[PDB]
């Protein structure tokens, strides 16, 4: 539904510089990419109404990637998520 | 008699091909197709909305 | 400058942050920072192992049997990508 495939393709510059993707190939990441973010926000707001939290923050964000990310996925995710929320409340 | 083993491979094989067809038809299939363009990279502004930094917040 | 790049990030904060309010109709920023750390590595994982699988070929390009052999051949991508289907 929403597009974030322009965003994947910066990704994969970054991962693979002198790798393409085809068409196809990226609109599976593309539905991927969407699928995945509908279940982190659905179970984000399940964890807020039923915690009593007014807003949903990184704390109920990385409450549903534990709960929705298998294994290690889940455990490298939650590394990243508190980088870039560190990165982000830093100055610069 | 009957043996133990008789069969005790179908589920196995049904399973796998179930994961077939999961990986044949999610997401249209993972599968490759002719005329396959190379996807073409248009990038995008990221503008946040007024309510993007909003402040976010027993005894005994 | 801009909110991914403060954030380090590729993903866009601002579009999902307005997708995470269209999804859970408060947000704060940080929710919508996590969110897009969490979608750009998942993605990032998904490429790496997908563009490994299509080193060797002379043109590198990630084809969807390259994206089957990434997920598929990943316990963990495997069964996220079932989950989430199912």
């Amino acid at each position: 539904k929403e597009s974030y495939s322009i965003y994947v393709y910066k990704v994969l510059k970054q991962v693979h510089p002198d790798t393409g993707i085809s068409s196809k190939a990226m609109g599976i990441m593309n539905s991927f990419v969407n699928d995945i973010f509908e279940r982190i926000a659905g179970e984000a707001s399940r964890l807020a109404h039923y915690n009593k939290r007014s807003t949903i923050t990184s704390r109920e964000i990385q409450t549903a990637v534990r709960l929705l990310l298998p294994g290690e996925l889940a455990k490298h995710a939650v590394s990243e998520g508190t980088k870039a929320v560190t990165k982000y409340t830093s100055a610069s | 008699a009957p043996r133990k083993t008789a069969g005790n491979r179908l589920s196995g094989l049904l399973e796998a091909e179930e994961e077939d067809e999961f990986y044949q038809t999610t997401y249209g299939g993972f599968t490759e197709e002719s005329g396959d363009d190379e996807y073409q990279g248009s990038d995008t502004e990221d503008e946040v909305d007024s309510d993007f930094d909003i402040d976010e917040g027993s005894d005994g | 400058v801009s909110r991914s790049q403060r954030a380090g990030l590729q993903f866009p904060v601002g579009r999902i942050h307005r997708h995470l309010k269209s999804r859970t109709t408060r947000v704060g920023a940080t929710a919508a920072v996590y969110s897009a750390a969490i979608l750009e590595y998942l993605t990032a994982e998904v490429l790496e192992l997908a563009g490994n699988a299509s080193k060797d070929l002379k043109v590198k390009r990630i084809t969807p049997r390259h994206l089957q052999l990434a997920i598929r051949g990943d316990e963990e991508l495997d069964s996220l990508i079932k989950a989430t289907i199912a």
